[PDB]
């Protein structure tokens, strides 16, 4: 992964 | 004059020392071990890697998650990690063996953020499912589920004695929770409600540092509910980028940026004192070493590396 796009 | 002297520096001089390659997709999060020996990194590649904090040397890979990992965090004694994954689980890992000790199940969407309490008997997590969960380290059982927010929870952090939890969300809110009861003690709202993309307590637990997706970081006195300092000049409208207090030398605020730089501000004056150049994608995560003036930075899919930078102050 959610954080990395 | 023959008596002219070099003034004491008022800005740090971080310079690139090592580039840590090995992840095969975007890096999501870097954290130094509390004992200062190690750096842990998590990635969209489903792996955690451990590196030497001083020499940048690859040490090991820890594997088992089924989907990418958005966050990793160390126990106080530097023996355990917890990781938060798109697979809707957290895993607790024995660092020395690389074995998964427990899988923490209950979230119904991506787990995005995690942290141990100082005592390291609890883990807190935040999810795309809009909840915050508190977990027993020993049993891996969920102790409490908090209906924390009305949109994904971007960050969760315990204060220095573990009695409080701060959470932030895309809903535009920061909430402070009582650990022992799970009751909400405060909601920080102000003027507007841009998504709050990151939050953490200051080392003294009296302030919170909060990032919003309007290119702004703010230092809040949460007891007073008042904004004390605002830090700008970086780019942050899209990603949940970590920020830090740097306390080993000068007192800085450190954050990544969507213009591929690490920004360092003077905590008191709010001046940008350094921008660290070298990453080739968004700098999603930075961490500051607990005793030495060392910063680790990590970047997204066009870069996939971790850099270690060192300053004289």
């Amino acid at each position: 992964x959610x954080r990395a796009x | 004059s023959a008596t002219q002297s070099k003034p004491t520096p008022v800005k740090p001089n971080y310079a690139l020392k090592f580039t840590l390659a090995g992840h095969t997709k975007a890096v999501s999060s870097v954290k130094f071990s509390p004992n200062g020996e190690w750096l842990a990194s998590s990635s969209a590649d489903k792996l955690i890697k451990i590196w030497g904090a001083y020499d940048g040397k690859f040490e090991k890979t820890i594997s088992g998650h089924k989907l990418g990992i958005s966050d990793v965090a160390w126990s106080s004694d530097s023996n355990l990690l917890v990781s938060a994954s798109d697979d809707k689980t957290l895993k607790i890992w024995d660092v020395s063996s690389g074995k998964c000790l427990k899988t923490l199940k209950g979230h119904s969407n991506y787990v995005f953020c995690c942290n141990f309490n100082p005592q390291s008997n609890l883990i807190v997590s935040g999810s795309f499912d809009e909840s915050v969960r508190i977990w027993d380290v020993k049993t891996g059982k969920c102790l409490k589920t908090l209906p924390a927010h009305s949109d994904p929870v971007s960050a969760v952090h315990f204060n220095r004695d573990g009695s409080l939890i701060v959470s932030s969300s895309y809903d535009g809110l920061c909430r402070i929770w009582d650990t022992a009861s799970g009751q909400c003690l405060k909601t920080l709202i102000d003027d507007d409600n841009p998504p709050v993309s990151f939050v953490k307590f200051s080392p003294n637990g009296k302030y919170i540092l909060a990032a919003t997706l309007d290119n702004t970081l703010k230092l809040w006195d949460y007891s007073k509910g008042k904004c004390l300092k605002t830090y700008t000049g970086h780019k942050n409208e899209k990603y949940c980028i970590f920020a830090n207090f740097s306390v080993t030398g000068g007192k800085w605020i450190v954050s990544g940026s969507e213009d591929n730089l690490v920004y360092i501000w003077n905590l008191q004056t709010k001046e940008i004192v350094q921008k660290l150049q070298g990453h080739t994608d968004v700098v999603i995560s930075t961490a500051c070493h607990p005793t030495e003036n060392i910063i680790a930075s990590a970047a997204l899919e066009n870069d996939k590396t971790i850099k270690l930078w060192k300053s004289d102050c």
